[PDB]
């Protein structure tokens, strides 16, 4: 019943960060490892310390320099810690192949050793960004490896989902594209979410105006906890990872569920005002907690996956079940009758001391595959073809051996699932 | 992982000297050479610059070159001229004279021998290079003619490391050298091809802004090139320190760099104002934002809404939320999207470190590769020309050995970068 | 059993003030929202607060700045504190158009997440001014949306009628022209007062010659929870806001019951002095109490009726209701008989601490639905047409996107009203 | 919600020296830029005329404009010149010497390109602007000269906030210069159709008051600058702070204008008399509405009764009742409905404010819209004419080369605004 957690470049350890302080907080662990009190996702040792499993992927040295200066540096083992020297460069060509492609062994081992320690291996999800270099180069990279090895394991993942104002980096689009094509053809899910519609959430339901990824990763953690930290509690409805694999993923493309995440509230907002489970999954149809700069009345849905905690009453969720089904203005596709998976645990949601959100009593995470997913395509087919038109820094995947028809054909596997998606928003 | 920095001609090595002193004030590291100071920080990045030597000695991974003793020795009398190793000074003794052809031709050809071969042996010194990094003059003997010459040599050593250099390049008004554009010209005919990005200094708009916005009535070039050692020192820091964002000098190149010949670069700063509107500035990131999009605030005599933007990387320095620093990018490029280049998407990209310059609570480095940079070409070709047609000065070079077809190459090639700057201007 | 208030303007918005802190009033209400004890306006929160079930509009910070600055600012929820930045500027066609349309969409929301927070959304009612930009202009573009949504349910307004003597609004005939135009055909019961009567009630019977608006809210106040808390707590006749629209609206046109209230009494004057219930009401068709500068034995009476606090044996309203009919000389229009709403609570009436009515054992409101209306009309007529005629300040609607014709048009219709009033005291 | 202010001419500069003194008097912020208050309101709106800058510094929102830096200097000489930032002051050297040619059409324009670049900094900085006003004399150089310039570039920028200007009006006994009817009448051609509103100030009238019903007799400018900034204050106080009526300048200009051409205002102030009567005063609101009907104390040299009065507007500062207030704005309105135009029912707008101006406990700003007004027209168009003729002092004009004929229909625009106050004076 183990799984391994997976966190490559910047934005995949410092989320990691919060997501393993939010385990630690889940249980009362102390930074050391010393834990007085789950054992799914940690190791155990004689001193009652346990470990948490995963691996930490850098090959810049200053971000895991940083985890190994905090507190946690007790925490995690010093094989877990692993770092290269040299970077990727905001690229695949030399993420996956030049330079990560050369640690990536050892980066393996460790795995493998982790894996070896799992004895019921359920799976892993890995955590990163689609626009940068080792965030999504020496991401698929090991997607390549691991879906070899554990092909018959959870294969997740949790990405960064490009902003379509703000970006960083100058040849996201060529990056993202050539992941695509990379990884929509190992893995078996990838989520994402876009920090500038975090933004909005902070700004709106927060009431926060400055927004730093440190906030910003405690709402991602959030959510992974529910399906975490959650999923492997205690509760009614008891949904495992592969539960959730077999229950949210619709066709051997991938696919990709955007989450969406309410409560999200502040403290003052918490106060007069009385939350049902219906009136938090109201909210979470409402396109204003949606984690991702894209329309849900856009598209039409093809799954949605509901995770419930702390008082939650099945009662109660089937009535407000029954009200998003036939109320609200949510347009499905066809071949998808409204089996939505209600997990419903008794796992009371948590939050981070310090932190921006309310205490809740209750809380509901959601996941869907809508159509409009094929607009963020059409962004990232324009963003692209601009760039690749003018022939605008290809010297820089080029000359790490990189090939301009591989950059077409990439782009064209692009329009391929956009077209599929098309073919989805056609009903039957 | 590591940097080796080379300084040459009179004014690479008063820049550098400003440089390396902040590069110790960042890390506490005292004149004298030992460290004083008192940050974390400030010893655990210190390998990219720095050699700890027994006694805990820092030695600054920089070789000095000029080919006249005293410049040398005016340096070396400064405090953070003795953390310097005489090892790291290089020079002969008979000048240059700012000529070209005695700089890379001939005479400074020799000394360069010297030179790599203690380049070599820090190459050999450092764990992991990332990247070589060199000040000088684009009109100058020693600046570019010497140190062109160098530069092809270590390109050629270490064609997997990053090789990029800052010039002083001729400012409408003040040449000193009446072959200045002579010598500026030929060292594009070098340096472009064989370095992977220049930034272009111009010291008139460098006076401009330390009267206009700093209102300074005082300055020499050490106050002005305290100006370029922030800049400098600016990039490199956040590739040492703890950072939100991609904190990696490649990386950047790679953001900033199109197309393989179109490497120029416009450096400006901020904040960037006198001490009587410090009592009337607030510090926000729209408030960096402006003083970064202001032309004014450019260190380069250009002016980037003349041309059209390329690429543009905006760099901050101290704690800052994401939202807000992505929100103004995207307003930049809304508001002045007849500036950027329709090829390329969301052309603003940012860097992030979280450590903020010592004594200013945020600051910003912008640095942008716009079109516009082709009119300093077309000033120089212009001029070029016209000494070229008459060969003014050019019996020094000529009689060194300096052929003129080599010289109509090298005008025909400036005349290249400003077409392909066209051809991407549309 | 709910209803939703809506308080656009500084005059909706600090009457709605006077509301909230009677409501609070009736109940022990704390600041804080912590009560002790009406569930019907307000919202339960596990920890006892309630919150009223209101939306605050304002387009300009100030005014619900001072709501976010009081002692009620713990009391309402942010959300229902509402504000733009700028102006209408007194002006319809900023106010509806302009300006108010862009933040409507964000109010409507809100509304609708308090109609979804309603159980059995009994209706609303909305308080404004005639002549003011978002008091009137505003206000009908809300009522354009929430009669839609809202279709079947309660859609009360109360508005200040502009004094004929008094303006501040210089372009106010202009402004209630167009109102009548659009709220005509939406709403169903438009209820206003004039302060001008007011002043006259505050020194005759309360004898104050210094009045401020913060006394003459009271006053409205006081006839606003009559209607409102009372008629949801228990009596012999319990009256629904329905109900009061299905007993009070006659025509589809609208219909517009103008306010009388006896007691108003100040504490001297309850001394030595017996009311009952049939002397109160004797009051109540005296001219001398009527709440608008419009004379009751000018026009003929069509509607009509009578709203009962504290103690009111409906054997003295009968005997009451007799006299009235006979005694008086009330003239009725014939297609009515004489009909006349009694709603007869147990609740008392209650006074503000530190206000200037005098406690009272008993209460009556009245609504009155006069052909004197018309001459109100008659008032609006000649002061737009001088200023249409001259075309002045038209320049400062036409600038918005207004048009002439549309400005006739509304006149005309206004004549049309004015017309049905004729009509209708044309005894048939 | 925010205002930028500017000031030009040495009238408008030494106007708004008064007027910035008393709008950091209402909020409590010291000559020296920080906030030394003591009210909650004093923060809460002072956004609409302060930036706060690092280290809670206010910076007054305005640009003060002049080509001389003398009268500058002794600007910033004083209290609340240090509160001004240094980048606020935009000023030449060589005069106007009070010539609109060289203001508008060829001297001061060149400083103009100046003083905009800040105004558009200045835009940025703001976060929803509301509006402008301008500080300034009709028949000076730089005051109406440069002045009118920079309202047709500022209203260019920006059609959808509010311009308005105060302007000094050449009172009928004390002009200074020759053509200051010639600078008043080229300023009417370009400012009536380039602003929303003009008030109308007679110095004259000004001293009449100051001795008339204030009883001093030593007066200087800024004693009757003073009187000025208390009406300007008036104004934008209560947008700024919580009130009873309908706090907006817009609203104001809604209500006030009838017509798109005829937008000039009488300003009046109450309570205004003498320290000897305040012991024989009473404080109600009729007191107040006597002093604001009385044309002595209007400001300007018209005649209201003389004229017909269009609009209207009665500001109260201070808790009065609103019966008490209706019913003497109705009584007003009752006896003298022989001035008030009849097509115009309820002519008499209020605006009402709960905070009393600092010392008192009631105030009342007067502003009218009469067809009085007028008659100042014709004064400046018939002197004009005179001088037209002659030409006097229009070779400095027109060796600048404005053009008689730009004048002519300058002319001719003015007996059009006479013309129209007699279309709607009836
Ligand atoms: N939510 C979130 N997004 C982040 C965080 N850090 C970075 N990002 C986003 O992820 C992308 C940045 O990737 P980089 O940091 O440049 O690169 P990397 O993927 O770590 O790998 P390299 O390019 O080789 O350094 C941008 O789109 C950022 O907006 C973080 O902590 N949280
Ligand atoms: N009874 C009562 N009448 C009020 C109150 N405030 C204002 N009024 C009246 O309502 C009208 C004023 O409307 P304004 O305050 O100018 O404007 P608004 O309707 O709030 O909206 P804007 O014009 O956009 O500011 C006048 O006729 C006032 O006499 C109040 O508190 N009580
Ligand atoms: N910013 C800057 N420019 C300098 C300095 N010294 C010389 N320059 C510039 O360099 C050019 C002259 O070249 P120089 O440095 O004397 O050449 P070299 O010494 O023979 O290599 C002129 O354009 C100067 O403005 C300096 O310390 N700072
Ligand atoms: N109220 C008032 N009027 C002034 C002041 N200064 C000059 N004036 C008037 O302005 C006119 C002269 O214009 P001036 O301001 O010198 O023009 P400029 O300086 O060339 O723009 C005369 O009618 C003066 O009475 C002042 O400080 N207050
Ligand atoms: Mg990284
Ligand atoms: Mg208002």
């Amino acid at each position: 019943r183990e799984c391994i957690s997976i966190h490559v470049g910047q934005a995949g350890v410092q989320i990691g960060n919060a997501c393993w302080e939010l385990y630690c907080l889940e249980h009362g662990i102390q930074p050391d490892g010393q834990m007085p009190s789950f054992n799914t996702f940690f190791s155990e040792t004689g001193a009652g310390k346990h470990v948490p499993r995963a691996v930490f992927v850098d090959l810049e040295p200053t971000v895991i320099d940083e985890v190994r200066t905090g507190t946690y540096r007790q925490l995690f083992h010093p094989e877990q810690l692993i770092t290269g020297k040299e970077d990727a460069a905001n690229n695949y060509a030399r993420g996956h192949y030049t330079i990560g492609k050369e640690i990536i062994d050892l980066v393996l081992d460790r795995i493998r050793k982790l894996a070896d320690q799992c004895t019921g291996l359920q799976g892993f999800s890995v955590f990163h960004s689609f626009g940068g270099g080792t965030g999504s180069g020496f991401t698929s990279l090991l997607m390549e490896r691991l879906s070899v090895d554990y092909g018959k394991k959870s294969k997740l993942e949790f990405s960064i989902y490009p902003a379509p104002q703000v970006s960083t980096a100058v040849v996201e689009p060529y990056n993202s594209i050539l992941t695509t094509h990379t990884t929509l053809e190992h893995s078996d899910c990838a989520f994402m979410v876009d920090n500038e519609a975090i933004y909005d959430i902070c700004r709106r339901n927060l009431d926060i105006e400055r927004p730093t990824y440190t906030n910003l990763n405690r709402l991602i953690g959030q959510i992974v906890s529910s399906i975490t930290a959650s999923l492997r509690f205690d509760g009614a409805l008891n949904v495992d990872l592969t539960e959730f694999q077999t229950n949210l993923v619709p066709y051997p493309r991938g696919h990709f569920p955007l989450a969406t995440y309410a409560p999200v509230i502040s403290a003052e907002k918490a106060y007069h005002e009385q939350l049902s489970v219906a009136e938090i999954t109201n909210a979470c149809f409402e396109p204003a907690n949606q984690m991702v700069k894209c329309d849900p009345r856009h598209g039409k849905y093809m799954a949605c996956c509901l995770l419930y905690r702390g008082d939650v009453v099945p009662k109660d969720v089937n009535a407000a079940i029954a009200t998003i089904k036939t109320k609200r203005t949510i347009q499905f596709v066809d071949w998808c009758p409204t089996g939505f998976k209600v997990g419903i645990n008794y796992e009371p949601p948590t939050v981070v001391p310090g932190g921006d959100l309310a205490k809740v009593q209750r809380a509901v995470c959601m996941l869907s595959n809508t159509t409009a997913i094929a607009e963020a395509w059409a962004r990232l087919d324009h963003k692209f073809d601009l760039m690749y038109a003018k022939r605008a820094f290809v010297h820089w995947y080029v000359g790490e051996g990189m090939e301009e028809g591989e950059f077409s054909e990439a782009r064209e596997d692009m329009a391929a699932l956009e077209k599929d998606y098309e073919e989805v928003g056609v009903d039957s | 992982r590591e940097i080796v920095h080379i300084q040459a001609g009179q004014c690479g090595n008063q820049i550098g000297a400003k440089f390396w002193e902040v590069i110790s004030d960042e890390h506490g590291i005292d004149p004298t050479g030992s460290y004083h100071g008192d940050s974390d920080l400030q010893l655990e990045r210190i390998n990219v610059y720095y050699n700890e030597a027994a006694g805990n000695k820092y030695v600054p991974r920089a070789i000095l070159v000029d080919l006249e003793p005293g410049t040398m020795d005016s340096v070396r009398s400064g405090p953070f001229g003795q953390i310097f190793r005489p090892d790291n000074f290089v020079f002969g003794q008979s000048g240059a004279g700012n000529n070209w052809a005695k700089g890379h031709y001939t005479e400074g050809a020799e000394l360069v021998d010297s030179v790599l071969d203690v380049v070599r042996k820090e190459s050999e010194s450092c764990d992991c290079l990332q990247g070589f990094q060199l000040t000088h003059s684009l009109g100058g003997g020693t600046g570019s003619g010497m140190g062109t010459l160098l530069i092809s040599k270590i390109r050629e050593e270490y064609p997997d490391r990053i090789m990029n250099t800052f010039s002083v390049v001729p400012s409408p008004k003040v040449s000193d050298t009446v072959v200045e554009p002579y010598n500026a010209t030929l060292s594009v005919h070098q340096l472009v091809e064989n370095t992977d990005e220049t930034y272009c200094i111009d010291n008139e708009a460098l006076y401009d802004i330390c009267f206009r916005t700093l209102k300074l009535t005082t300055p020499t070039y050490g106050d002005l090139n305290h100006l370029v050692s922030a800049t400098m020192s600016g990039v490199t820091t956040c590739l040492r320190f703890p950072g939100q964002l991609n904190a990696d000098l490649r990386k950047l190149a790679v953001n900033m760099v199109p197309f393989p010949r179109l490497h120029f670069f416009m450096p400006g700063f901020a904040p960037l104002t006198s001490r009587g509107s410090q009592q009337y500035r607030a510090l926000t990131v729209p408030e960096l934002t402006q003083q970064m999009f202001d032309a004014k605030n450019m260190m380069a005599a250009c002016d980037p809404r003349h041309g059209r933007y390329l690429t543009v990387a905006a760099v901050f320095r101290g704690r800052m939320s994401m939202k807000e620093v992505d929100e103004q990018m995207l307003n930049v490029q809304n508001k002045n999207s007849s500036y950027f280049v329709e090829w390329i998407p969301n052309n603003v990209k940012t860097a992030v470190c979280d450590i903020p310059p010592r004594g200013l609570k945020m600051s910003a480095t912008f640095i942008g590769n716009s079109t516009a940079i082709q009119e300093l070409f077309k000033r120089i070709s212009e001029q070029f020309t016209a000494m070229f047609r008459r060969k003014a000065f050019l019996h020094w070079y000529t009689g060194e050995g300096m052929d003129e077809m080599e010289f109509t190459e090298a005008e025909s090639n400036m005349n290249d970068l400003v077409s392909e700057y066209q051809q991407y201007q549309d």
